[PDB]
RNA sequence: GAGUUGAAAAUAAGCAGAGAUCCGGAGAUUCCCGAAUAGGUCAACCUUUCGAACUUCUGCUGAAUCCAUGGGCAGGCAAGAGACAACCUGGCGAACUGAAACAUCUUAGUAGCCAGAGGAAAAGAAAGCAAAAGCGAUUCCCGUAGUAGCGGCGAGCGAA
RNA sequence: AUCCCGUGUGAAUCAGCAAGGACCACCUUGCAAGGCUAAAUACUCCUGGGUGACCGAUAGCGAAGUAGUACCGUGAGGGA
RNA sequence: AAGCGAGUCUUCAUAGGGCAAUUGUCACUGCUUAUGGACCCGAACCUGGGUGAUCUAUCCAUGACCAGGAUGAAGCUUGGGUGAAACUAAGUGGAGGUCCGAACCGACUGAUGUUGAAGAAUCAGCGGAUGAGUUGUGGUUAGGGGUGAAAUGCCACUCG
RNA sequence: CAGGGCCUAAGAUCAGGCCGAAAGGCGUAGUCGAUGGACAACAGGUGAAUAUUCCUGUACUACCCCUUGUUGGUCCCGAGG
RNA sequence: CAGUGCCGGAAGGUCAAGGAAGUUGGUGACCUGAUGACAGGGGAGCCGGCGACCGAAGCCCCGGUGAACGGCGGCCGUAACUAUAACGGUCCUAAGGUAGCGAAAUUCCUUGUCGGGUAAGUUCCGACCCGCACGAAAGGCGUAACGAUCUGGGCACUGUC
RNA sequence: UUACUGUUCCCUGGGAUUGGCUUUGGGCUUUUCCUGCGCAGCUUAGGUGGAAGGCGAAGAAGGCCCCCUUCCGGGGGGGCCCGAGCCAUCAGUGAGAUACCACUCUGGAAGAGCUAGAAUUCUAACCUUGUGUCAGGACCUACGGGCCAAGGGACAUUCU
């Protein structure tokens, strides 16, 4: 019926699958909620933090 | 109660209609489900009873402005 | 300004033309129960370390946890609790009835129940009506009008 | 159609958005997703005045004396 | 219905036909009609919120009672019988959803009593009476229910 | 002497805690709750109405004072009962 | 083991919500006709209608299961006198009642017929089976003991008479 | 009650809570091909356009051979060999070259995207448990709270 969107993440730690600490490979919102955001492992791409830093 | 503390979503008094237009009551209520969401101002999980629209707020807007919008965080 | 100690007579003693009784404004006391509140309670009682218990506020100390939170201690004329006929608002919310039966509908979002609150409450300052002409928040009354409609196009319901 | 909600998806800022009874085009009107406000208004457990083609002890309040009393019920309650 | 208008609709047609070509109003009183309890009395009922498990139907907790008298199951120990068994006299014992029968519990028959002494009893007998017993006190389940060794029984002389 | 100043059973109320339109429902600590557990008085007389209660005899509980010792004691905790 | 119930099964058929290729409609900048008082076509955007195909369980289907629901038949004929049917054929079902019982708490006719009991017995007991309309866990047939159970008879006993 | 209309328990699908890896694998594409018996014919007429030039020796006609749809009539190249041609208007012919290609078809592949479904597991969501550990004046081997551990696990749970 419907598909849920994909949320952007910017890394802070080496993914054992795809990304080494700095890539912008966007995966899933639930993979950010349950796994990446509590473990200090990814962040949300915001223009206030990415563009000026 | 079946209310979400962040967004004030309550149950819906909404009848159900059959083919012969017979109407019962069917109190219709939200999917405010048990979760345990990470909190950045303490770096720790909080156990909450969240509606899914409020889930979309605390992932979209962040838990700080939503929890201060409700007024409670502890 | 002339007699008083209620109804309510009698008796015993008073109180009073340096003004009693009484009336009015502001105060004081208000045992015990009852929100009842130190704790219990089988209401008007018991036990008491004689205590506004609990929630809220303020202050100190500050667990698992670093900041926290919880707790504990303390202060406080100390904010709330409880009551209220009807109206008002919010929520749950019928059925007998009418349809000459009855299920859509009506009775009816009425009664009842709970919560809240004031002398009124709700609403209320146009993301509005209207129609090429115009009005300027909400509420209430007369009217349009029993009209346009809605409805097993039945019973009925009925605006703007 | 307008208005408000349940699940899920999910915009635009004035060069726009919403409404004008499906909807589209043009015009007109207004600026939702933030709150607060007196008056006119409805009622009587009452209070203070004035009335009554209202009653007069089977009436008028249930109640003109102990009246929600005596009495009945375990109680809710009924009730002179 | 746009629309036309002393006309208009139907039509190829005014040929014909339908309907018009005009008419007071506001009150009071009276009779009827419509919505309300609607001429008065009367249901069995339905729904909502409460009150009740002192009666009674379960169950729980904690206590108490069951006079007196009969029978003698299991076991045990002696002694018979073989190298041990199987089994039996004889005592001892006191089991029972045992028997007779009081308190107690219950109500099978009959008579009385039917404005009864009594809204369910008296009298004469009757069934159980160590149990699936009886009872006191404090409780428990509450009506779209409870409880029921199950009768639609009982839930305060009320229960489809 | 019988209850309370002691204790708990069934059960109730339940701080916090979970749940739920409201009212409230579930439930832990805790607190109530005797029909139970613990605790010390009997005989004679008096008497219009009172007697284990008043009088007299003998007792028994629970604390204080008076004399010997001790420096720790009370409560919570561990156990028997 | 037919129908129903229950269990199991997956091949196929039927199949909702929803997704979706495609098709189609309305509006519409613009282009054309137009002795009419207007009309025809139409890009994008927006709003829709139908919709090939996917789409589970259920259901149809298949197989099992009577201490699951329940049901267990008619028609005639023929054996050395009268008979009666061991036996036979036929129709229809899923199958046509097995043991035992049997005028029964079940039997209408019926007070069936016989035997017992009685002077006399629509009641009782023992039999036959023509069981209107018994029957095997809605169990069937029995029996010691028991019953304020129903019912038949007898002794003793008496105002029941 | 297999009367009607329904409701509820329950089951089953789309969404959400809801994530990570790889396979089996049905439909769309990311370029190229083997590929086509109306006709008289060097030939089994793939509907159109570019058309005097391409494949070539970085080794072509024709002989050695593996494979296939098959109307076994006729073809493709992997290896070796061979040694200077396959032609091009030809006449047939609505429409022409097996000299060449941008496209693309009834059938499939090469490595890749997208979407199913189903399966494998991991833990981090979610569920359950712990007389395992810590905690305040003291306990929580009393519910519970923090931590840790184990079992499941994107299933189950809850909602529409």
């Amino acid at each position: 019926k419907k598909v849920k969107k994909i949320r952007k993440i910017i890394l802070k730690e080496d993914i054992p699958d795809l990304g080494k600490k700095g890539q912008l490979l966007d995966v899933r919102a639930g993979f950010l909620r349950n796994f990446l955001l509590p473990l200090g492992k990814a962040e949300v791409v915001t223009p206030l933090l990415l563009k000026e830093m | 109660r079946r209310i979400c503390p962040f967004t004030g979503k309550k149950s819906n008094k909404a009848n159900r209609v059959s083919h012969s237009n017979h109407k019962t009551k069917r109190l219709q209520f939200v999917n405010l489900q048990y979760k345990r969401v990470w909190w950045e101002a303490g770096k720790r999980f909080v156990k909450l009873r969240l509606s899914t629209k409020a889930l979309k707020t605390i992932e979209k807007n962040g838990l700080d402005a939503v929890a201060k919008k409700a007024g409670i965080d502890l």
